[PDB]
């Protein structure tokens, strides 16, 4: 329970004093992530517990100089409590989750982590592993781009948009990197449409370091971690599509509203699309398994393009 | 007047500092706390419930006897089993910690992590998260990670007790769900995305389910212990192989307008130029794969990518793309 939890911290305070031999109060508060008055009330009934038979040199008692706390006999402890089986799994499956995510973390780092934590703890084989031993699938980018977002450096982005099925080269500041479902984004300042995108990783064909450290405006106006300006806009248009049985592999990957069952096929959804020709694209992929219904403009679209391709396909040979 | 928290400190203070394994009447003595029962039996019920309690907390209690002239037992607590040996970690490291522990979003987890960062970071290590200044974004619309986030933690508690589970489990959204028994075997992840190992206890086969799929009713049964995975099986390799099976099916030649298709200009493994029907682009030849998938990305492009070989592909695009020009009757 919370005594459970309160007992752990309190017994663990004295190795982290130990190593840091005058952190202050503020330091403490937020490494322990703990308010002053709980800080405070934790540290004094510290104070007058220890070694049994409780003369003054038999407890531990500290040394206040000015707001600085050092520990000046230990009374034996010296080392923290150890890793019990939850809380070591879960950062074994924290780490192994984020070693994947491309540019949130190098790998060379999480592997050490890794490595580490299992020699520390002794964990063997029985535990969650991941896949890639060695990715080796960097292309070297996310390395420019986490050392752009430290050392704040321009940096030149060759970004392929789907929507509009380009290549755009940009010239763009980074601002942060998130984390949104199972695709992270870095989130940066284009001043080629000055504006703030997410761009995906896996969509960056190759950055270029550039020697222009110029802080981006938002900083100096508007620094919001989420920014989600057009992430769900009602202005968005929306296409009325009916899905069939089979086609259920569009169920799981995209974002379909207003669902409808039907045993004879005959009800539908509705889904968001950013532009005619990725919605119409995205029709003419499934076939005959999704049939179009609303709107008019977009189905007549649609067949216009069926009726093209079907053309072309008749010249060539 | 001695609070729980300073009578459990006292006890375990005294036990590490003791070189002798100590009985109960000298603990009832010496410790603070133990002096204010009533009767005997109330400090044997009171003390078995701290000890219970110490134990819960992971302290490795060791029982014995006092010496080789003495029979009464008593109780220690190892200082080399008790203290986690040091680790030197650097700043990669500490950027990466830092960064890990703020994923989780369950209370429980999120618990289980911060006690084992605050007890990394009391071994001696520094572990900082502003200065990376990486925040997370999404936190409730996570298919793998947020929405996979109870079902993951009954799997590794279920794991941990090594006791088989049942759950409902559906292939798809069309289909019925299905109740599934299996013991497990261990957790991996791919692509982010996580895969439960187990073998079947009605199919008899060893299965990789995906956590998204199952619904949070994953019931832990069995007995503890009764759980003996084979230890020469590399559940990466059979994830792996789970993820995918054909290789590369065929090769086929497929013209692309130059310019365009630049997710299939990606996938291309060879290139000729050629302009047919007035219209410049590249043949390529490339992979199959998943015949449906090729298909579905040939037909998106439409005009823009146009398949040559082989002719059952092309058939099966002109088909499709002829049911799209019926008009929407069929």
């Amino acid at each position: 329970s919370q005594v459970s939890t309160r007992l752990v911290r309190l017994l663990n305070m004295v190795p982290y004093f130990q190593a840091n031999p005058k952190v202050t109060r503020a330091e403490a508060a937020a490494a322990l992530g703990v308010t002053g008055k709980q800080l405070d009330a934790d540290l004094d009934q510290l104070w007058m517990c220890g070694l049994p038979g409780y003369s003054p040199g038999d407890l531990i008692d500290f040394d206040f100089v000015g707001d600085t706390i050092e520990v000046t006999f230990s009374a034996g402890v010296d080392h923290p409590l150890r890793l019990t089986s939850t809380e070591a799994t879960g950062i074994l499956v924290a780490l192994r989750a984020l070693v994947d995510v491309p540019g949130m973390v190098d790998p060379e780092a999480a592997r050490s982590a890794i490595a580490k934590i299992e020699s520390a703890v002794g964990s063997q084989r029985a535990v969650v592993e991941g896949i890639t031993e060695d990715t080796s699938a960097e292309p070297g980018a996310a390395a420019t781009v986490r050392t752009a977002v430290r050392e704040n450096r321009a940096l030149t982005l060759e970004y392929y948009s789907a929507s509009r099925d380009s290549l755009a080269t940009r010239t763009v500041d980074p601002i942060r990197v998130v984390l949104v479902g199972d695709n992270s984004y870095l989130e940066a300042w284009c001043r080629s449409a000055e504006a703030v995108r997410l761009f995906r990783f896996d969509r960056i064909v190759d950055a270029q370091l550039l020697d222009d450290p110029a802080a981006p405006p938002p900083p100096a106006v508007a620094a919001g971690p989420d920014t989600s300006l057009f992430d769900a806009d009602p202005s968005l248009p929306s296409a009325t599509l009916l899905i069939g049985a089979a086609a259920a592999w569009m169920f799981d990957y995209y974002p379909l509203r207003d669902i409808t069952e039907r045993p004879d096929g005959s009800c539908e959804a509705t889904m968001t699309y950013a532009s005619e020709d990725w919605m119409a694209r995205f029709i003419l992929g499934f076939g005959a398994e999704v049939q179009v219904l609303a709107p008019e403009s977009l189905a007549t679209r649609v067949r216009q393009a069926a009726e093209a391709a079907l053309q072309a396909y008749a010249r060539c040979v | 007047a001695v609070s729980k928290v300073e009578r459990l400190m006292n006890l375990v203070i005294a036990l590490l500092s003791t070189r002798t394994y100590l009985p109960a009447e000298k603990i009832r003595t010496t410790v603070a706390g133990y002096a204010d029962s009533p009767s005997d039996e109330a400090f044997s019920r009171m003390f078995e419930r701290d000890k219970n309690e110490l134990r819960d907390l992971g302290i490795p209690l060791e029982t014995g006897r006092v010496s080789k002239w003495d029979s009464t037992e008593g109780y220690r607590i190892n200082r080399d089993s008790y203290a986690l040996p040091p680790i030197g970690l650097t700043a990669d490291e500490a950027a990466a910690v830092a960064v890990a522990t703020q994923l989780w979003q369950s209370p429980e987890l999120v618990t289980a992590t911060q006690n084992a960062v605050l007890k990394l970071r009391a071994a001696g290590v520094d572990v900082d998260a502003d200065g990376v200044g990486v925040a997370i974004a999404s936190t409730a619309t996570l298919p793998g990670v947020r929405g996979s986030e109870e079902v993951l933690q009954s799997l590794l508690s279920a794991i941990d007790e090594g006791r088989a589970v049942q759950f409902e489990h559906r292939p798809s959204r069309s289909a019925d769900y299905t109740t599934r028994t299996v013991e497990p075997w261990g957790v991996v992840t791919h692509r982010g995305r996580w895969y439960l190992v187990g073998h079947d206890r009605d199919r008899e086969d060893t299965r990789t389910f995906r956590l998204s799929r199952i619904s949070a009713a994953a019931r832990p049964i069995g007995p503890a212990g009764a759980v003996q995975k084979p230890q020469d099986v590399n559940l990466r390799d059979i994830v792996r192989r789970a993820v995918a099976e054909q290789p590369t099916g065929e090769r086929a030649r497929i013209w692309i307008a130059g310019g365009r298709a630049t997710a299939l200009r990606r996938q291309a493994v060879t290139s000729t130029p050629r302009t047919i029907g007035g219209r410049a682009g590249e043949e390529i030849t490339v992979d199959i794969g998943t015949w449906d998938r090729l298909a579905r990305e040939i037909a998106s492009y439409g005009s823009d990518a146009v398949a040559l070989e082989p002719s059952s592909l092309r058939d099966d695009v002109v088909e499709r793309l002829r049911a799209h020009a019926a008009g929407g009757e069929r």
